[PDB]
Parts: C-alpha cells; sequence; structure tokens
C-alpha cells in the first residue's frame, strides 16, 4: 500500500525462500535499475545468506543520489549508502496514486545539518533546533528550525519533481550457509568421474 | 654424531630457505589485489564479460 517517509524506511530482513528474480526482470515496469556488482542477467544461478530490502519514497531528480560515493544531502544525511556491494536499486514513477492524492503532508523529508550519518543508522528523534549557544545567532529559543518538511506536490505539475518509489536491495556473502537460493533442479551424486558440481 | 644434533646446519638451511619461498609463493594467491576477490570464478559467476 504506503511505505514510510525517509525518516524511518522499513527494513526488512528475508530469509529461508525461494526467490525468482527472473519474474521481476521481464517485468519492465520500472524507470531505473541501475544495478551494479552483480551482473542481473545471471542473478538466478547464484544464492548466498540472506537479503536486506528497505523501501522509500523520494523526488525525482534525487533519483542519481542513491549510488557508491556520491555526495549530497539525502546521500549524506537521511540515507548514507556505503562504498561497497548494495545490491540492486529500483525507483519506479508514482503519478496515479502517490501525486494524485490529497496528502499533501505525507510525504516527509530532512534539512538538518551538522548530523552526518554513517552507513545504515536511523535517527527518528524528531526535535525543534534549539541549539541554545553561540551558533544560533547568540540567542537562545531562536533559530527554530522545524526539522521536517512536506513534499509540495500537486496533480500532474511536472515530471522532474514527481514521486519516485525506490527500493534498495542489500546482499551479504561469506557470512552464513546459503538460505534463500533460486529454483533449480537437484540431480544424483555420481562417484570417481572428475565431475563439475555446484 | 650419533650423540650431537643440530651439526648439519648448512643443509638444513637450504631446505628451509626453499620451503620458506614455495610458502609464500602459495600464501601470495590469497589477496584480493584490489579486485573484488581472490578467486576467478566467483568474479566470472557474478559479473558479466564487458
Amino acid at each position: 500500500t504506503r511505505f514510510a517517509s525517509v525518516y524511518a524506511w522499513n527494513r526488512k530482513r528475508i530469509s529461508n525462500c525461494v526467490a525468482d528474480y527472473s519474474v521481476l526482470y521481464n517485468s519492465a515496469s520500472f524507470s531505473t535499475f541501475k544495478c551494479y556488482g552483480v551482473s542481473p542477467t545471471k542473478l538466478n544461478d547464484l544464492c548466498f545468506t540472506n537479503v536486506y530490502a528497505d523501501s522509500f519514497v523520494i523526488r525525482g531528480d534525487e533519483v542519481r543520489q542513491i549510488a557508491p560515493g556520491q555526495t549530497g544531502k539525502i546521500a549524506d544525511y537521511n540515507y548514507k549508502l556505503p562504498d561497497d556491494f548494495t545490491g540492486c536499486v529500483i525507483a519506479w514513477n508514482s503519478n496515479n496514486l502517490d501525486s494524485k492524492v490529497g496528502g499533501n503532508y505525507n510525504y516527509l523529508y530532512r534539512l538538518f545539518r551538522k548530523s552526518n550519518l554513517k552507513p545504515f543508522e536511523r535517527d527518528i528523534s524528531t526535535e525543534i533546533y534549539q541549539a541554545g549557544s553561540t551558533p544560533c545567532n547568540g540567542v537562545e529559543g531562536f533559530n527554530c528550525y522545524f526539522p521536517l518538511q512536506s513534499y509540495g506536490f500537486q496533480p500532474t505539475y511536472g515530471v522532474g519533481y514527481q514521486p519516485y518509489r525506490v527500493v534498495v536491495l542489500s546482499f551479504e556473502l561469506l557470512h552464513a550457509p546459503a538460505t534463500v537460493c533460486g529454483p533449480k533442479k537437484s540431480t544424483n551424486l555420481v562417484k570417481n568421474k572428475c565431475v563439475n558440481f555446484n | 654424531l650419533s650423540s650431537t644434533a643440530s651439526a648439519l646446519g648448512k643443509l638444513q638451511d637450504v631446505v628451509n630457505q626453499n620451503a620458506q619461498a614455495l610458502n609464500t609463493l602459495v600464501k601470495q594467491l590469497s589477496s584480493n589485489f584490489g579486485a573484488i576477490s581472490s578467486v576467478l570464478n566467483d568474479i566470472l559467476a557474478r559479473l558479466d564479460p564487458p
């Protein structure tokens, strides 16, 4: 139905499954499919411990922010993506539902600073900014910067600022015996033939 | 010769030097060298030829 905002993305650990990414590749209903680290066409015949799946929504102009080694306002504060094997990135347009709805104060983003966030941490602490020290014009109670502000969207106001629904996967290797594996057939064993095996 | 050992130092030194050189050469086969993994098969089965 609807995922949470960018402050607290839903974090799902998927294990003990039989994954078939083939039914996802052929479905050409995505705006961007920039998956690095693994060639998507050779993903069925490769399985590992488990996956980490999180989902959120961003603007249509910040899609390129989600990539390793990038610098921005969202890639360092809202979601820090480390410079390593971060699976695949999926982003699809959301205009029929997200843009064509009266929930103008349901999608939130942060302008806060001096809060550099390390890879894979969450800061749901919603507090108004009141330093009460020298770096706030020397007066306590002023410079009340609200940490959250809403996506201002209208019915079909453009393309570059349209809401985009983004899911990024994370895979790990050499941590535990493989639990989730693709659909393949198991054959019987042979002895003393110098065979190749998986 | 029967009682006192450690008199054949030179031959032992030669053998140890050769064995240690072979050991470090074999051990050198397990370094990433900046790549993704130290085994060709993993990269072959994970990535694409281009």
